[PDB]
């Protein structure tokens, strides 16, 4: 062969759109749980 | 396989945030003396909402 | 047995637990076990943040429970060791009436309605301002003055 | 005949039905017939959630109707077997004052306005907490203590 220069950051067809669609993370639900945690702390956490 | 692993740890952290959210459903309303909060439970509805 | 409810551990009083409204209440910091085995087998929930332990009261004991109110007018109230002064947003007691071990005493009004549970106190010489856990418009609130000791 | 009207079924006394406003109220679990033959033939509406059977009062029974109010202050009230405590959102009676068969008796205030009908009760030791349906701000609502059985 003569085209051998390839590695692991190798662009392709639909593949990277597929790994985009798979990466629907949880950080929104984590953020709303952090919101509940914050609203519990701030009932009496005005100092520290 | 480790991609499936990291996605299942993301589901595990979803479980952790959900169980912390159910514990912070419980800690405002243990079973307060009043034992009647429609203004809490009628909007939250996380789990076992039926106790007034 | 008029208002007295108690958790005891290995012969010594480790404070008190009280069933109030629809809740079984126990300070979380009191170590040990409720000294009634029928009680000891229920599902208890612990909160370290507020130092609260809660359980659902069984039906067949409901008629011994204390009435309650969220409303605390200024004045004098009652607890196990006598009168309790409330004024200025401040609960106070004569110095020496309370010590480590006394956590859990209810405060009740002239009609016997419990309004607060004693958590501890801060001795300031002649008087002692008590640190308290209480409830108001169905929300649990802990009030702690600086330099308060756990009871 | 003050506030209570007999329901009987196949020789055995089977609870009570009540004339209130322009309404006939009867617990749904009560089988049998109201002891007025004109009454027994009306169109009855069932509500399973509230255990209620309802009928239109005929015009000619003007003098048997009660008076009512939605307003229930805390305190003590009256029924046929004695005092009924209302406090904490709860109706209670001395244990043994009520039994299977007593379902259908109304609860009324000191001014004789019917405010509630008994559906059943939960024994809590010294007193028994009643399961009842009643109208708060003119809307029907069921108040049920945990573990209540029909009487």
């Amino acid at each position: 062969a003569s085209h051998t220069t390839l590695g692991v950051q190798d662009i392709s067809t639909t593949a990277m759109s597929w790994v985009q669609k798979i990466t629907g993370g949880v950080g929104l639900i984590v953020a709303v749980a952090a919101l509940i945690l914050i609203v519990v702390l701030c009932v009496s956490f005005s100092r520290h | 396989s480790v991609a499936s692993f990291v996605l299942l740890s993301m589901v595990g952290t979803a479980v952790g945030m959900c169980v912390c959210a159910r514990r912070r459903c419980i800690t405002p309303y243990e079973l307060t003396p009043g034992a009647t909060v429609p203004f809490l439970l009628s909007l939250l509805c996380c789990v076992r909402t039926t106790k007034a | 047995n008029d208002c007295i409810f108690e958790v005891k551990h290995e012969g010594k009083v480790m404070g008190y637990a009280c069933l109030v409204g629809d809740k079984v209440m126990k300070p979380a910091h009191v170590k040990g076990t409720i000294d009634n085995a029928d009680l000891a087998k229920l599902a208890f929930k612990r909160s370290s943040k507020y130092d609260l332990e809660c359980a659902q009261i069984p039906v067949h004991m409901k008629s011994d429970a204390s009435k309650f109110t969220h409303e605390k007018p200024e004045g004098y109230y009652n607890w196990h060791h006598g009168a309790v002064q409330y004024s200025g947003g401040r609960f106070t007691i004569p110095t020496g009436a309370g010590k480590p071990g006394d956590s859990g005493r209810p405060i009740f009004d002239n009609k016997g309605r419990v309004v607060a549970i004693v958590l501890g106190g801060a001795n300031e010489g002649a008087r002692t301002a008590l640190s308290v856990v209480t409830w108001n418009k169905d929300i649990v609130t802990k009030i702690t003055p600086e330099g308060a000791e756990e009871w």
